[PDB]
RNA sequence: GUGGGAGAGGGUGGUGGAAUUCCCGGAGUAGCGGUGAAAUGCGCAGAUACCGGGAGGAACGCCGAUGGCGAAGGCAGCCACCUGGUCCACCCGUGACGCUGAGGCGCGAAAGCGUGGGGAGCAAACCGGAUUAGAUACCCGGGUAGUCCACGCCCUAAACGAUGCGCGCUAGGUCUCUGGGUCUCCUGGGGGCCGAAGCUAACGCGUUAAGCGCGCCGCCUGGGGAGUACGGCCGCAAGGC
């Protein structure tokens, strides 16, 4: 699973300022964590569909958030993608 | 039917999650090794749901019977 | 020729017939009887009276081996189960205990169409 | 690291040499799979509700341990290697849930 | 975000006991089985009934509910691992990031297809026995595919609450599952029943709307011809759209 220390590690990494748990950066980073781990889980367990729905939902969410970011401040968006290594 | 008396009412204060404890768990089974319904056990939904798991565990461990022979029929 | 004198009596009762097997305390058969053992042929084997005749027959043949007292094990649910028990009690054999051992699975095998709406 | 409880049912017919040998093997397995033993209750010979491997009785060992999760199942498998081990059940430990309190 | 909760939600591996069939041995004898009644069938190469030992496949009694979980199909012995969704409390962070959704992509009971494996019980087809005027069926005895596993297809359904999704608004009472709190009660999230206003052709629905409203999608336009003809798309085929 995702331990608390890992999650704080990622949150304090992307925070816009001290104590920011809610910014689009933090949300997208967290989502990327979960998505990656879930995909890793789904490389094996190819027959687990009910989780895969979860994955679709997470990807959808992350994409909407990122669309919001690029609409608002394209700089922070570029920066986020350069950081997380999103797209492809 | 199944109204006689209250399996929960007469008993001490016990851990419902303890599979190793036998002598308490025995009272939740009938003459046959069957798990008494709520009518008898008197427990609540959650309590019953936990009791089931516990009893089944103790069964696998060999501390409790899966089935028993009915006597004086 | 044995001279056992202490034994077990298995009453196997279906709706089609009743079979009574009397054995030594280790479970090895001594004598046995059934509805068909007596004069009965058709559905009359399932009859309570036929069960009585069977039980009594097994008991007589048992007392021929010097049998005295038995432990009754009842398997199956059908007519003439309780009648077979009754006959055994009245047979002169002392019945120490009666037990129901009737086999039941825990959803094991698919029953045939007649027995369905179950598992 | 997570806290579990290991239930071991052994063969009651064993003498002290064989029993203590089984104990040694069990604890060497526990250490080799990285489990730290917190508390241990040995009940020993007790009458089973149904015969296990034709024996009416069984020897009962209980180990509350802390071990890495990824290896847990493997540990159990190892514990089941010997013939003298009749049952092995590893349970994720839980807080007591009472009644009539 | 933090701290907690319940659950047959999913996937992988392991493991448990009951029963059925089969095999081996003991003991034992004239039948067993089956039906409305029977017969076919099985049994002197010793069956049925009983004890012991073994092999194997499949499904999980009680708990079990009027219960729970899932988006649907659907999910039930136990254990561990991996993993989805969801609820509550705190009122901490972001600052409209929302809703719906033609195409697209994925999932999708059973039966069915392909390759291989497995095969205890059940069992289309089929073979027999009966029943009947006849019995191609219903009842009985057999029995192959199949049912089971892996991988790949198939895309259907009374796939139903025959009720598209989201948000706001409009008396209550009662039972229940699951949270939290100043715990007789209060306040959330589910599942039922009776019912205000109201609606409905009626039946009934009624804070789990079928009431009052707004947004977006799908669909309907008398019956038969006909889910047919033609064309196209998909499918190995059956066939589907
Ligand atoms: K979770
Ligand atoms: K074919
Ligand atoms: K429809
Ligand atoms: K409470
Ligand atoms: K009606
Ligand atoms: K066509
Ligand atoms: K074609
Ligand atoms: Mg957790
Ligand atoms: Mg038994
Ligand atoms: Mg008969
Ligand atoms: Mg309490
Ligand atoms: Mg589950
Ligand atoms: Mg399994
Ligand atoms: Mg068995
Ligand atoms: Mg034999
Ligand atoms: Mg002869
Ligand atoms: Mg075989
Ligand atoms: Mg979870
Ligand atoms: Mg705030
Ligand atoms: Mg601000
Ligand atoms: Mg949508
Ligand atoms: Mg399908
Ligand atoms: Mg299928
Ligand atoms: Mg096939
Ligand atoms: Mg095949
Ligand atoms: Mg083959
Ligand atoms: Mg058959
Ligand atoms: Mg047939
Ligand atoms: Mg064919
Ligand atoms: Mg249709
Ligand atoms: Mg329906
Ligand atoms: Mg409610
Ligand atoms: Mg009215
Ligand atoms: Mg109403
Ligand atoms: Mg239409
Ligand atoms: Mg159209
Ligand atoms: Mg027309
Ligand atoms: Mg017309
Ligand atoms: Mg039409
Ligand atoms: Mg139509
Ligand atoms: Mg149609």
């Amino acid at each position: 699973p995702i331990t608390k220390e890992e999650k704080q590690k990622v949150i304090q990494e992307f925070a816009r300022f001290p104590g920011d748990t809610g910014s689009t950066e933090v949300q997208v980073a967290l989502l990327t964590l979960r998505i990656n781990r879930l995909s890793e889980h789904l490389k094996v367990h190819k027959k687990d569909h009910h989780s895969h729905r979860g994955l679709l939902m997470m990807v959808g969410q992350r994409r909407r958030l990122l669309r919001y970011l690029q609409r608002e401040d394209p700089e922070r968006y570029r920066a986020l993608i350069e950081k997380l290594g999103i797209r492809g | 039917p199944s109204r006689k008396a209250k399996v929960k009412a007469t008993l001490g204060e016990f851990d419902l999650r303890d599979y190793r404890n036998v002598e308490v768990l025995k009272r939740f089974l009938s003459e046959t090794g069957k798990i008494l319904p709520r009518r008898r056990t008197g427990l609540s939904a959650k309590e019953q749901r936990i009791l089931a798991k516990t009893i089944k565990r103790a069964r696998i461990l060999g501390l409790l019977p899966f089935t028993e022979k009915l006597v004086r029929k | 020729k044995r001279q056992v004198a202490s034994g077990r009596a298995y009453i196997h009762a279906s709706y089609n017939n009743t079979i009574v097997t009397i054995t030594d305390p280790d479970g090895n058969p001594i004598t046995w009887s059934s509805g068909g053992v007596i004069g009965y042929k058709g559905s009359r084997k399932g009859t309570p009276y036929a069960a009585q005749l069977a039980a009594l027959d097994a008991a007589k043949k048992a007392m021929a081996y010097g049998m005295q007292s038995v432990d009754v094990i009842v398997r199956g649910t059908g007519a003439g189960r309780e009648q077979a028990i009754r006959a055994l009690q009245a047979s002169g054999l002392q019945v120490k205990s009666i037990v129901d051992d009737t086999p039941v699975p825990h959803n094991g095998c698919r029953p045939k169409k007649k027995f369905r709406k179950a598992s | 690291m997570r806290r579990y409880e290991v239930n071991i049912v052994l063969n009651p017919n064993l003498d002290q040499s064989q029993l203590a040998l089984e104990k040694e093997i069990i604890q060497r397995a526990l250490e080799n799979y990285g489990a730290r033993v917190e508390k241990v209750e040995e009940l020993g010979l007790r009458r089973l509700a149904y015969p296990i491997a034709k024996d009416p009785q069984g020897y009962f060992l209980w180990y509350q341990v802390e071990m890495p999760e990824d290896r847990v199942n493997d540990l159990a498998r190892e514990l089941r290697i010997r013939d003298n081990v009749r049952r092995v059940m590893v349970v994720k430990s839980q807080e007591p849930f009472l009644a009539n309190a």
